């Protein structure tokens, strides 16, 4: 919606909707990781191929 | 009030003083296991301190997390304790004794 | 080794005041309220006149007398009579379990 | 919803409606969306709270018997409805409201003790 | 008066060992520190280590860690001190010194307000 | 010691997994006495548990 006979002051690097946006992302980040394998048993010693 | 959450067993430390005396409160003080509150009208000043010098050692458990211990001790070993002054509190616990002589 | 920095030596004659010092660090001498000073002549095992910044031992030289500021420590001397003829040592507790020695000086008179 | 913003209070003294109605609505997800639903009850109830205190709970242009004391504006309504808008004229009696409401809540309780005597 | 005696003098070769002995008297021997403080000739003075009487846990300056061992002997009120291995700078002349009192409730180990020496005993490492 | 009474600390060590990998070392701690109990199930004192 148009509004006709308005004038307002914005602030890119002040606003607030980023410093909110940024939390609801890691958050619904972390939710998907809370269910799945938490490996750590595949730190056990590598011996690996001298491939050349 | 400003409530103060600070834990102790047989002493209320930091805690507001009484009203306007030395005064006792109990759920029945002709039963034992009851047991009673004692608030002071003027405080006693302790003061504790541990005089050994330690250090922290970073020890780590398993992936990512530490775990942290005493190391060495680098000055010479002493007797951890608390201190009040005799005065104070000879006075205080006789002010008790006639609040208790009021109830027996 | 030692950060207690000291000046060589100084001299003097009947009368006069003569102020010694010693520069610490921050860690030992702007630290602690530990600082004492000794003096020796030759033939002789040191001996000492300030413990604990100013205070005195037993008997020997109302007449010195010493204080510290920042990183510095000093020994004043007034009046400065032949007996005063020795090598002065700057001393502290230096943090940690150690004490201290400074560099040494000698008060030429008289 | 807000197409009333910018005109003279003339202007947008009708269709107060428009704006009087919008003020609710949501559904669910847990830890900020629910805090995003209670909101809207709460603000709703403050702001009908306020205007029920005075006696204005009917919704109205709601008229009031406490007098305009000219400190507060000094100003004449020549320069108000032809020109002057709600936001900017907001900006001016803005100093002063938190005085007004209280004058308000005690004429609205002495027309009630008026009121009562029978 | 309060008087500590020492060893008389030292010579030894460079890579030896050297001990040098410090009995007390005049004072209740247990309830006060000794410190150990080195004076080469003709400069600075070196201090060294200081001991206990009740326990062991001595301590020392880093430049004789691993190298200096030390002991008192409770029964005749003598303190001990071994250096083990020994270089040319070692040549000089080592003395002992009774410490700050030995508080049960306040740690005066550190404190410099010693105040009775021994005699010093000359080292000579050729 | 021969003389006095202090606290003291009892040293202990105890092979914990190390930093890296399942792979083990050695490593020494000190821990007030409350918290070490003796274990032994003979008549022996080298050997220790924590209160947990
Ligand atoms: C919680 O509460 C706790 C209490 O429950 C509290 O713990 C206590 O804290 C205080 C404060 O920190 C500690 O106080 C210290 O006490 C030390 C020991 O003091 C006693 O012992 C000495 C020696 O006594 C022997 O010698 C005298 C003669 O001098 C005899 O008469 C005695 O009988 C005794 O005899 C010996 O032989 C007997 C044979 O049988 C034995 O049985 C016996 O055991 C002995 O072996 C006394 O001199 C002391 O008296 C002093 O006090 C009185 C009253 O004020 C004075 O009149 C008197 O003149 C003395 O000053 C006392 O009886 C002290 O050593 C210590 O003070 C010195 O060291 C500190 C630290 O460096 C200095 O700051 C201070 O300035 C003192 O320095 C002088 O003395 C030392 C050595 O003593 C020297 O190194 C130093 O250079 C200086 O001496 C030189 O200068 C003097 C001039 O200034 C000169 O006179 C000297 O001759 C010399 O040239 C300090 O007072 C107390 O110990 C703690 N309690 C315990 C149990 O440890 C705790 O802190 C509280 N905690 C908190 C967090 O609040
Ligand atoms: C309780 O225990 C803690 C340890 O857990 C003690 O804390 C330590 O205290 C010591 C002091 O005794 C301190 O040592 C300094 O460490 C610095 C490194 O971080 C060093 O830079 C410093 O060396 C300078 O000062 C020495 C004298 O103090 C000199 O010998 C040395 O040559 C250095 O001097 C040069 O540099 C300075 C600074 O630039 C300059 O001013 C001089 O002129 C000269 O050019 C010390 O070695 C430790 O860092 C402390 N450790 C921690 C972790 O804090 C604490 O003291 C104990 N307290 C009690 C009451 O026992
Ligand atoms: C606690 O005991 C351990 C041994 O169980 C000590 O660790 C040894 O310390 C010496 C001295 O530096 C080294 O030679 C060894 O290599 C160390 N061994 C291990 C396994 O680390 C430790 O010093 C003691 N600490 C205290 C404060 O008593």
């Amino acid at each position: 919606l148009v509004l006709g006979n308005v004038t307002e002051n914005f602030n890119m690097w002040k606003n607030d909707m980023v410093d909110q946006m940024h939390e609801d992302i890691i958050s619904l980040w972390d939710q998907s990781l809370k269910p799945c394998v938490k490996l750590t048993p595949l730190c056990v010693t590598l011996i690996c191929s001298n491939a050349t | 009030h400003g409530i103060r959450p600070v834990v102790s067993t047989q002493l209320l430390l930091n805690g507001s003083l009484a009203e306007k005396e030395i005064v006792i409160r109990s759920e029945n003080l002709t039963n034992n296991a009851k047991i009673i509150i004692v608030h002071l009208h003027t405080p006693v000043e302790i003061v504790c301190t541990r005089p050994n010098n330690n250090t922290r050692k970073s020890v780590r458990i398993g992936p990512g997390q530490t775990f942290y211990a005493t190391g060495d001790i680098i000055g010479d070993i002493k007797q951890a304790h608390c201190n009040i002054s005799e005065e104070k509190w000879n006075d205080t616990l006789q002010k008790v004794g006639i609040e208790l002589q009021k109830h027996f | 080794q030692s950060a207690l920095t000291q000046p060589a030596s100084v001299s003097g004659s009947p009368g006069q005041s003569i102020t010694i010092s010693c520069t610490g660090t921050s860690y030992d001498v702007g630290s602690y309220n530990l600082v004492s000073w000794y003096q020796q002549h030759p033939g002789k095992a040191p001996k000492l006149m300030i413990y604990e910044v100013s205070k005195w031992p037993s008997g020997v030289s109302n007449r010195f007398s010493g204080s510290k500021s920042g990183n510095t420590a000093s020994l004043t001397i007034s009046g400065l009579q032949a007996e005063d003829e020795a090598d002065y040592y700057c001393c502290s507790y230096a943090g940690s379990s150690t004490v201290i020695f400074g560099g040494g000086t000698k008060l030429t008179v008289l | 919803f807000l197409g009333a913003a910018g005109s003279t209070m003339g202007a947008a003294s009708m269709t107060l409606t428009v704006q009087a109605r919008n003020l609710l609505s949501g559904t669910v997800w847990g830890i900020k969306q629910l805090q995003a639903r209670v909101l809207a009850v709460e603000r709703y109830l403050r702001d009908q709270q306020l205007l029920g205190i005075w006696g204005c709970s009917g919704k109205l242009i709601c008229c009031t018997n406490v007098p305009w004391n000219s400190s507060w504006s000094n100003r004449n309504l020549s320069e108000i409805w032809d020109n002057m808008t709600w936001l900017q004229w907001d900006k001016e009696i803005s100093n002063y409201t938190q005085i007004i409401y209280g004058l308000l809540e005690e004429s609205q309780n002495q027309q009630e003790k008026n009121e009562q005597d029978l | 008066q309060v008087q500590l005696v020492q060893s008389g003098a030292e010579v030894k070769k460079p890579g030896a060992s050297v001990k040098v002995s410090c009995k007390a008297s005049g004072y209740t021997f247990t309830d006060y520190y000794i410190h150990w403080v080195r004076q080469a000739p003709g400069q600075g003075l070196e201090w060294m280590a200081w001991i206990n009487p009740t326990t062991g846990r001595t301590n020392s300056a880093r430049k004789f860690q691993g190298r200096v061992t030390m002991t008192r002997d409770t029964s005749i009120s003598t303190a001990y001190m071994e250096l083990r291995r020994l270089r040319s700078d070692d040549t000089a002349v080592y003395y002992c010194a009774r410490g700050g009192w030995i508080g049960l409730y306040v740690d005066y180990s550190g404190y410099p307000n010693f105040d009775s020496w021994g005699q010093g005993t000359l080292v000579t490492v050729s | 010691v021969k003389n006095g009474t202090v606290e003291e600390m009892k040293n202990c060590s105890f092979n914990t997994t190390t930093e890296i990998r399942d792979k083990e070392k050695k490593e020494y701690a000190l821990f007030y006495k409350p918290d070490i109990v003796p274990l032994s199930e003979t008549n022996n004192t080298s050997e220790y548990r924590l209160i947990n």
